[PDB]
């Protein structure tokens, strides 16, 4: 019975980290 | 000093998790044994009114 | 209870006294810096009643008392009553006697003298504390934080103090210090409530003021859109219960009071708010000091558990600052329960045992001698 | 005497089936509250546990 | 007669004298009931509706 | 019980995908 | 009767109702702000007989009435009583009618706002007045003084507020609204008349107290002095005669009530008296703002004509101001009534006549457009 | 008839002297 708002931003939160850390480690791979 | 911040977590996140159960088990254990046993005792006190209204009634027709 | 000569730690504000002992990463007990008196002649015989009550005791016994606080504006006016509040504060709750073990007091880097002048003497002669240390709160703060740089504001009821700090170094020339704080915020709303029809002016209602400010009030990150709205509808309100069944119901008043942080004017201040104090303070530094100090605005102290407070701060700041710089604002949950925790830390740290002022060089100098000990 | 004892016979014992009534209707009430105010927020509170776990 | 209607009198007194301190005690529980389950479900509202962010 | 759970989390989250981003952020912004 | 369309003037307090016309140096009229209700049943037929009596009329039937005051320390709350008092005032006495012309009312800054809406309301919808206009009573009663700077003592029946003015701005977090006032003053000399065997209880006995009070009653500018010897010798007594012919001889009541004013706890108050709310709204102010508000503290209302007041509240403050500066109350002759005058002083002012709500206005927004449209 | 020949000159004389007085005392005190 998650409460929509922290089910679903608990996932895009993690997501902008997970996405952010990819993101990261990609453009210091480029610079 | 970074292992400072890193403890404070570990502990944090190990209190978290211990207090996640911890909060709600103390409540689920304290409050559902509670209430089953004054469920209990609200049934024996109904029980035990509804016996003395009758023995009341038994006397006045005494 | 204790098996060291831990040094105790107490925060002691204008609102309320954190305290624990060193080397904890809480404090163990709050109290309010509250002496309550009865207003009113006692009428029984024999049902005990103190000439005054403390703490906690003045707050549950605040029916017919007078409450009071021997701290105003960041200094002791009024220390007999903090002798009382350290007593409970050191011995009644946290079961330790000063006279077996250090204590530190803190204070704001520009606190008048006299303040740790008496923190120190009463300490040494009423307790008889071994040793002393007055505390800088944002020297506490930072260390709280994991920072050594940054601008700290300590917000609180007493004086908004605003000091950066780079590299462990003080910057003075750079300190916005501000006489706008919590317990002002709590007046203005009491103002405002009475326009709603909720005239409060007694202890116990300015008491219940400040527990509605605590639970409804907020900043918000936008003031101006957010009151248009609450001004306007029932749908922004929220009610408070107040102590006898009756209820207040409360709209842009609930932020309109905190909003006197960014908006001084409304209190009579001359003052454009903590958001320009921190930046001025951030200005007024070294060109190579401000991009750490924009970085690291740090939260400590009273008001900064507002509702919009640690995006609105970041916001406000990013609004004055150049472009191209990344403006960052230090505020974790962890937030304001810095201060104690960083006198835990001093008390506690290896560096600064030599700090200790000790009752050798106490009795033969004075309590002037903090002055030349504590920084 | 007996009529005042009598009658308080009558009140006192009213007052105890009123009592023992208003107190069971008190009770029962009370206990639906009892076991659904605890029930609904333990509930709550374990599906808290889960409703977090995401 | 007065003995007993006393008897019934005093001991309904007695009795309503307990079942008054199951009252108050009931009501003090049915407070404890209300006011934990309104904090429950409030400081769940609240903590939900400013908690949103996660 | 207020969300506890949360309240950890949010932190967490809210701290690890900024860091995530800043580290992101720098990442390409470095050059 | 007027030849011109001249506003309305009026004050309609807990305690009395001013009015007159703009322009004049007096209202015109004064009497009580009193409904009565008859609270016997009749058995005469054809007696003729009302539901409920206005003013003069209630007092002068009230050996068998009920009175009640409509306006609750500054505040209306039984607006139907009102609009009684209003059709009245300006019927039965001014002799005019509102729909021919503008009016305007006056209340006190930390008022509630509901008391401005309503009297809007009623001004608008029940006598079709062409315009509205909410007044201030510390700029009413400033400008009957000539002052633009200084604090407003209005000290009347329902509250005192105690506000600084200067230069023509107010001062707001200086206010000290307190619940303070001739009404409980009172109700206090019921009580302790009672203590002399003379009980008081109902409205006819509150209406005799009231009477025993305006003309008995002084504050003395030493009471523990003036005390000792009313205490001790009938040489500072004085008799009062009742309506019904029985003579109450009043000893130190006729000063222990009015001390009430500087002694707050005689009725239960938690308040360090009208001096000290005087003394802290200065000294909340700047100090170049200080030196011309402590020469400039302004009388206004009831209580502020009672032998010793003056000359009690300036010493006081005196008392605990600094020195060198100087220390003066403005208590004009003009006393009591002052406020109306400040109304006339408002309501013919050309830089006033912009500030009317007019009825357009009034329709297109509602009642609740005077707390955007007057201050 | 009440003292309203007095009412009147007293507030005309304490007021006068007062601002008299307070003149006295400013004249000298200025320096
Ligand atoms: N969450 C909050 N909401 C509203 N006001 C707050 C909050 N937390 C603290 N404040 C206010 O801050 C003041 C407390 O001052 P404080 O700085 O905490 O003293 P200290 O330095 O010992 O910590 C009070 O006026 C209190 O109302
Ligand atoms: N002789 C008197 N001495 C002192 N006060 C008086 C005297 N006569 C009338 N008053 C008081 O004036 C008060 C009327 O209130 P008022 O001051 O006119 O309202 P407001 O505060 O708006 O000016 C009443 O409490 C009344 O008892």
């Amino acid at each position: 019975a998650s409460m929509d708002a922290i089910k679903k931003k608990m996932q895009m939160l993690k997501l902008d980290k997970e996405n952010a850390l990819d993101r990261a480690e990609q453009a210091e791979a480029d610079k | 000093f970074d292992d400072i911040h890193r403890k404070r977590m570990e502990k944090d996140l190990n209190e978290l998790q211990a207090l996640i159960e911890a909060h709600f088990e103390n409540r689920k254990k304290e409050e559902e044994e509670l209430v089953s046993l004054k469920d209990r005792i609200e049934r024996r006190r109904a029980e035990r009114a509804e016996q003395q209204r009758i023995r009341n009634e038994r006397e006045k027709e005494r | 209870d204790e098996d060291e000569t831990t040094a105790l730690v107490c925060d002691n504000g204008s609102g309320l006294v954190k305290a624990g002992f060193a080397g904890d990463d809480a404090p163990r007990a709050v109290f309010p810096s509250i002496v309550g008196r009865p207003r009113h002649q006692g009428v029984m015989v024999g049902m005990g009643q103190k000439d005054s009550y403390v703490g906690d005791e003045a707050q549950s016994k605040r029916g017919i008392l007078t409450l009071k606080y021997p701290i105003e504006h960041g200094i002791i006016t009024n220390w007999d009553d903090m002798e009382k509040i350290w007593h409970h504060t050191f011995y009644n709750e946290l079961r330790v006697a000063p006279e077996e073990h250090p204590t530190l007091l803190t204070e704001a880097p520009l606190n008048p003298k006299a303040n740790r002048e008496k923190m120190t003497q009463i300490m040494f002669e009423t307790f008889n504390v071994p040793a002393m240390y007055v505390a800088i709160q944002a020297v506490l703060s930072l260390y709280a934080s994991g920072r050594t740089t940054g601008i700290v504001l300590d917000s609180g009821d007493g004086v908004t103090h605003n000091v950066p700090i780079y590299e462990g170094y003080a910057l003075p020339h750079a300190i916005m210090r501000l006489d706008l704080a919590g317990r002002d915020l709590t007046d203005y709303l009491m103002k405002i409530l009475t326009e709603r029809g909720y005239s409060f002016v007694t202890t116990a209602e300015r008491e219940i003021v400040r527990d509605i400010k605590e639970k409804l009030c907020y900043v918000a990150l936008d003031f101006e859109n957010e009151m248009a709205t609450a001004a306007s509808s029932s749908s922004l309100e929220k009610s408070y219960e107040l102590p006898d069944g009756q209820v207040i119901t409360i709209g842009n008043e609930r932020f309109r009071c905190p909003e006197t942080l960014f908006q001084p004017s409304f209190i009579g201040m001359e003052s454009a708010g903590i958001h320009e104090t921190t930046y001025n303070s951030i200005m007024k530094c070294d060109i190579d000091i401000r991009k750490d100090l924009y970085a690291n605005n740090v939260m400590s102290g009273g008001t900064t558990m507002y509702p919009g407070i640690a995006d609105r701060m970041q916001k406000e700041i990013t609004a004055l600052a150049p472009s191209t710089m990344k403006i960052k604002i230090i505020a974790p949950p962890e937030r304001k329960y810095s201060v104690w925790i960083g006198g835990s830390i001093l008390a506690s740290l290896s560096t600064f045992q030599q700090m200790w002022i000790t009752k050798q060089e106490y009795d033969e100098a004075g309590p002037s001698i903090v002055h030349r000990k504590c920084f | 005497k007996l009529k005042e004892a009598e009658t308080r016979a009558e009140f006192a014992e009213r007052s105890v089936t009123k009592l023992e009534k208003s107190i069971d209707d008190l009770e029962d009430e009370l206990y639906a509250q009892k076991l659904k105010y605890k029930a609904i927020s333990e509930e709550l509170d374990h599906a808290l546990n889960d409703m977090t776990s995401i």
